[PDB]
RNA sequence: CGGUCCGGCCGGGAACUCAAAGGAGACUGCCAGUGAUAAACUGGAGGAAGGUGGGGAUGACGUCAAGUCAUCAUGGCCCUUACGACCAGGGCUACACACGUGCUACAAUGGCGCAUACAAAGAGAAGCGACCUCGCGAGAGCAAGCGGACCUCAUAAAGUGCGUCGUAGUCCGGAUUGGAGUCUGCAACUCGACUCCAUGAAGUCGGAAUCGCUAGUAAUCGUGGAUCAGAAUGCCACGGUG
């Protein structure tokens, strides 16, 4: 991939670990029925008060060594391409050919 | 009263720590109940190797797991002792439950 | 097809008669491997037409099939838009499968109250050389003699 | 459509640009890049140049939209002719 | 059976005879049949006049026909009055939720 | 202290114990109208026991597992076919050439990839 | 075998169904015929198996300046106040069409209402999520157990039992459209899906020309899994019937 989009990736993990402890805390708020309307809104409305990538939901999984959004397994955390190679070179163990 | 459980990608490395773990209990303590099997899981992965447009090119790739236990035979301080030792050949977890 | 001179598979032993051709032409009847309402559907249509015909039931089935069973049908081995067109005399083997198969052809063709009824009239009806499956095979039957300059 | 628990959304300085055009003196259409934020009885009558993608539109605002997005009354691409109407 | 201003024939079920009126369909079909004690089994014929006019009332209860027509039709033309997206992709009749238009959508559109 | 046969057919276990009790029938605490839904099922799973007069003559204890009607059906067909032949030790050869010992092996194919199915293959762009 | 809360319940029983390790086992081995005194072929006593028992992986020398310099690396060429760097809103999902690959279907082999069995393979730790209660509903409060042969996802459907629909603008097809919501996501108007009510487009077996399949294969039914906050009628595999 690019040089900044691998930034970008490591940019919004950071501030989405950093913020996680808030916006738990803070849709908890939100979840619980048992609130006042005038605090729900005002839950509601902080949330959108922090910057935008600091959700795990607005991050993508490139692949470690390469960097590629499409095509991806998280046991492996690789690309298809890395992943094939590192099964041929026998990096990955107990990783043989699959014939049923 | 306590199990120890192993999980190995081969048999090959599971069957000579069963067979170890077996003769440390029998060396120290006695009544085994021998290892049990249970049913391995294999862990399919289709990986289409072409790095372009090609959905022909296609791999199958399988992880197997299996589990081997290993229960009481003699519950004492002693048969602890020699089954607490250091970790076995890398690539066999290794689970303790007790209760 | 090429160098393999195939065999046969066996057929279905027929829990309710026995007959190998009921078990053909059920297995014919059938459409997406629904086994169960098929055969439902060709024992209740067996039962309607031997009970409206009155003689007994296999008995009256191999008389009604033997007497829409083609002799010759027309083939052609030509390749191009000119065809010729030469008679065959059809094997024991195929002649009931091609009744069978024409059989359930014209069944499915009238709008009665249900399957079953569909199949007892043109079931019943061959004994007696009437219905759809008898009156294709006596235009089959003129096909081989209205062309038949080459055998 | 959004559930009724987290109600109407809508953005931060929304709220503010809104409450300086009702308090106090709305001449200049109220600039918003905002579609997603929901329209409100304190907007009404009230000009909203909403960015489209190219330049801000004027939207006039009256009661009958309420419960809809800014960003309905805003054309994405335009249209003039498929066959090629000049 | 005059059952808002529609007929119905002798031959078919209480069910379908409550969904060929404009606005019944078959949920409120069992509901106005459980609401007025009758259960969804019967036929047109064989219905007193009691249980007809039961029937009329229930339907009269919840929304009609033509009635309801001309109230869909001014919710539709509410949006086009708005003049949101939605309203201009009623004008333009294609989409009003805003699925693959352009390669094959031939149900609200079509030619001579 | 009885002995038995076991049979499977496509995926399914069954195994079946015999003894001197005459035609008392109960398929894994069930009974032939139990699991039944189509005829040919309780002729098949008593083919050799209609053979010649074992029909009502020793009792059948199965009890089946696995696999769908058809399954089962075979796999009971081929523990009481065993079973059988294992108490009598010569109706082997009758039902050898009735087709009982010989278990079908058939078993569903495995999807191959690029295939829709076993074998069928997606259509051709019109070339 | 004993008792029962009739349930594997647990004492107990390690034959079995099964778990996963090592072996035996099918090797033209034999018996006849055929052939060139061979190779090899045909039938059969035996076997779960017969000529590769049934499937998968394994894809030569090489051809197509075949496809990727946007997975990655790499030789020149190009910019360094911009083809480089950051952010907000739109577009990849689009007004007259054509083409390709799939799905729903066309109906009485069927949908409908109420009982009722038969599988396998996989997933689960800020994840799968039992039970109770509100729910016509997607679901909501409560949540125990589960790093998983234990607990969940997840009473499989086809079928089977009974009525009902009688060849019909159909109790057929659920495409379009309006009203109000449920879950995940700072935020579904552009742009997901599920749920209710109603509306009920076509269609009524398809022209030339065509596609795959020779046995548990073609068809027909359901389920799991990959990336994934959510999004399959696609992809990859299990099975039921066949």
């Amino acid at each position: 991939a690019k040089q900044s989009m691998k930034a970008r990736e490591v940019k919004r993990v950071a501030l989405a670990d950093k913020y996680f402890a808030k916006r738990a805390e803070l849709k908890a708020i939100i979840s619980d029925v048992n609130a006042s309307d005038e605090d729900r809104w005002n839950a509601v409305l902080k949330l959108q008060t922090l910057p935008r990538d600091s959700s795990p939901s607005r991050q993508r999984n490139r692949c470690r060594q390469t960097g590629r959004p499409h095509g991806f397994l998280r046991k492996f955390g690789l690309s298809r391409i890395k992943v094939r190679e590192a099964a041929m070179r026998g990096e990955i163990p107990g990783l043989k050919k699959a014939s049923w | 009263r306590i199990r120890i459980r192993l999980k190995a990608f081969d048999h090959r490395l599971i069957d000579q720590a069963t067979a170890e773990i077996v003769e440390t209990a029998k060396r120290t303590g006695a009544q085994v109940r021998g290892p049990i099997p249970l049913p391995t899981r294999k862990e399919r992965f289709t990986v289409l190797i072409s790095p372009h447009v090609n959905k022909d090119a296609r791999d199958q790739y399988e992880i197997r797991t299996h589990l081997r236990l290993v229960d009481i035979v003699e519950p004492t301080e002693k048969t602890v002792d020699a089954l607490m030792r250091l970790d076995l050949a890398a690539g066999v977890d290794v689970q303790i439950s007790l209760g | 097809p090429r160098r393999r001179v195939i065999g046969q598979r066996k057929i279905l032993p027929d829990p309710k008669f026995g007959s190998e051709l009921l078990a053909k032409f059920v297995n014919i009847l059938m459409v997406d491997g629904k086994k169960s309402t098929a055969e439902s559907i060709v024992y209740s249509a067996l039962e309607t037409l031997a009970q409206r015909s009155g003689k007994s039931e296999l008995e009256a089935f191999e008389v009604a099939l033997e007497n829409v069973r083609p002799t010759v049908e027309v083939k052609s081995r030509r390749v191009g838009g000119s065809t010729y067109q030469v008679p065959v005399e059809v094997r024991p083997v195929r002649r009931n499968a091609l009744a069978m198969r024409w059989i359930v052809e014209a069944a499915r063709k009238r709008g009665d109250k249900s399957m079953a009824l569909r199949l007892a009239n043109e079931l019943s009806d061959a004994a007696e050389n009437k219905g759809t499956a008898v009156k294709k095979r006596e235009d089959v039957h003129r096909m081989a003699e209205a062309n038949k300059a080459f055998a | 459509p959004r559930s009724l628990k987290k109600g109407p959304f809508i953005d931060l300085h929304l709220l503010k640009k809104v409450e300086k055009a009702v308090e106090s003196g709305d001449k200049k259409p109220l600039r918003t890049w905002s579609r997603r934020s929901t329209i409100f009885p304190n907007m009404i009558g009230l000009t909203i140049a909403v960015h489209n993608g190219r330049q801000h539109v004027p939207v006039f605002v009256t009661d009958e939209m309420v419960g809809h997005k800014l960003g309905e009354f805003a054309p994405t691409r335009t249209y003039r002719g498929h066959a090629a109407d000049k | 059976a005059r059952i808002a201003g529609i007929n119905i024939p002798d031959h078919k079920h209480a069910v379908i005879a409550l969904t060929s009126i404009y606005g019944v369909g078959k949920t409120r079909s069992k509901a106005i049949l459980a609401a007025a004690g009758i259960a969804e089994d019967v036929k047109i014929s064989e219905l007193s006049e009691g249980q007809i006019d039961t029937l009329r009332d229930e339907v009269a209860k919840f929304v009609v026909e033509g009635d309801l027509r001309r109230e869909i039709s001014m919710s539709i033309k509410r949006l086009m009055d708005l003049g949101c997206y939605r309203g201009l992709r009623h004008r333009r009749g294609l989409p009003v939720r805003g699925q693959r238009t352009k390669t094959n959508a031939r149900t609200r559109k079509g030619p001579r | 202290n009885q002995y038995y046969g076991t049979g499977r057919r496509k995926s399914s276990a069954a195994r079946v114990f015999i003894k001197p009790g005459n035609g008392k029938i109960v398929i894994n605490q069930r009974s032939l109208e139990q699991y039944f839904g189509r005829e040919t099922a309780r002729m098949v799973v008593r083919q050799p026991l209609e053979l010649v007069d074992m029909v009502e003559k020793l009792d059948l204890y199965i009890t089946v597992k696995g696999g769908g009607i058809s399954g089962q059906a075979g796999a009971i067909r081929h523990g009481i076919t065993r079973a059988l032949m294992e108490y009598d030790e010569s109706l082997r050869s009758e039902l050898r050439k009735a087709g009982f010992v010989t278990r079908d092996a058939r078993q569903v194919e495995r999807k191959k990839v690029g295939l829709r199915k076993a074998r069928r293959r997606p259509q051709f762009s019109k070339r």
